[PDB]
């Protein structure tokens, strides 16, 4: 059995500006095996109305999905991805840096 | 430039809980176009891009007919594997096919891939000579030499050199303004002072399209991959994609430090400096 | 479109 623990990156579909519309984005990617759990979170509480792509996956046959969800950003508000996989021995909160 | 058609097909087990988890999607290079997926609404494929959607009813009662018989495949395949390998009933397996076409810039036939993982690794594949296969064990030479009897290759030599890249050239012209374009990086330079002796530069490539770029760090003419990070190419969820890599540098010497950036939309390599 | 292919491993 082959398993590969998750990528994880997060970030914007347009460069950030306080107040103005865009997506937030958590890509997770090379993993395996496929079930895995992403919640897109808003000062700490999940974000419900999230979209994902279908699962599709690389030339290594390891996996890669999308979440993301319409968001305005401000100064105050801090986002981050939480992601479970059978790879991790407790689940990974990553936080949005804005140059990353 | 050239061109790819790829599905793929992924069959999840799920011991005491039912049938398999079946998830199917089409491509167009880096341009999803359909889907099937057991765990929705409509037990159809699905078109995933605008261009497809005035294909006609004929073309999604076919598609569906099709990929409901590939998850049957699948889910025996699930029960065929399990026993070749004597695995328990108590865990959950995966598997994988992927297969499709590359065409050239004349849009005529490259290369052809029919393709098989279980729970991660290769199982058996379709060598490049669309006649013969490679088999990763001796439950895959079993799996072979089934298909040597059923003239598999030669079914799929038929369709990879034939139909494959027709529907392929069918779909670039339909999809002529989505798939026929090239959306060029747009680029900066960010900075970050880690401490009073290091930097981190990080060059950035944005809303780009295909997917397919280079980004490398040279120091004073020389290729520099110590002290690196690049990221995985990420979609940004409007069809184009981003990526970035950094360098940590030592305070004061940013000036020897070029970021280069190919592209198929550039008609000539970027090269990005920093200055404070 | 996807090939009208029936074999099992």
């Amino acid at each position: 059995m082959i398993q590969r623990t998750p990528k994880i990156q997060v970030y914007s579909r347009h460069p950030a500006e306080n107040g103005k519309s865009n997506f937030l984005n958590c890509y997770v990617s090379g993993f395996h095996p496929s079930d895995i759990e992403v919640d897109l979170l808003k000062n700490g509480e999940r974000i419900e109305k999230v979209e994902h792509s279908d699962l599709s996956f690389s030339k290594d046959w390891s996996f890669y999905l999308l979440y993301y969800t319409e968001f305005t950003p401000t100064e105050k508000d801090e986002y981050a991805c939480r992601v479970n996989h059978v790879t991790l021995s407790q689940p990974k909160i990553v936080k949005w840096d804005r140059d990353m | 430039g050239s061109h790819s058609m790829r599905y793929f097909f992924t069959s999840v087990s799920r011991p005491g809980r039912g049938e398999p988890r079946f998830i199917a999607v089409g491509y167009v290079d880096d341009t999803q176009f359909v889907r099937f997926d057991s765990d929705a609404a409509s037990q159809r494929m699905e078109p995933r891009a605008p261009w497809i959607e005035q294909e006609g009813p004929e073309y999604w009662d076919g598609e569906t007919r099709k990929v409901k018989a590939h998850s049957q495949t699948h889910r025996v395949d699930l029960g065929t594997l399990r026993g070749y390998y004597n695995q328990s009933e108590a865990g959950s397996h995966t598997v994988q096919r992927m297969y499709g076409c590359d065409v050239g810039s004349d849009w005529r036939f490259l290369r052809g891939y029919h393709q098989y993982a279980y729970d991660g690794k290769d199982y058996i594949a379709l060598k490049e000579d669309l006649r013969s296969w490679t088999a990763a064990d001796m439950a895959a030479q079993t799996t072979k030499h089934k298909w040597e009897a059923a003239h598999v290759a030669e079914q799929l030599r038929a369709y990879l050199e034939g139909t494959c890249v027709e529907w392929l050239r069918r779909y670039l012209e339909n999809g002529k303004e989505t798939l026929q374009r090239t959306d060029a990086p747009k680029t900066h330079m960010t900075h970050h002072a880690v401490s009073d002796h290091e930097a981190t530069l990080r060059c950035w490539a944005l809303s780009f399209y295909p997917a397919e770029i280079t980004l490398t760090w040279q120091r004073d003419g020389e290729d520099q991959t110590q002290d690196t990070e690049l990221v995985e190419t990420r979609p940004a969820g409007d069809g184009t994609f981003q990526k970035w890599a950094a360098v940590v540098v030592p305070s004061g010497q940013e000036q020897r430090y070029t970021c280069h950036v190919q592209h198929e939309g550039l008609p000539k390599p970027l090269t990005l400096r920093w200055e404070p | 479109i996807l090939g009208k292919f029936l074999h099992r491993l």
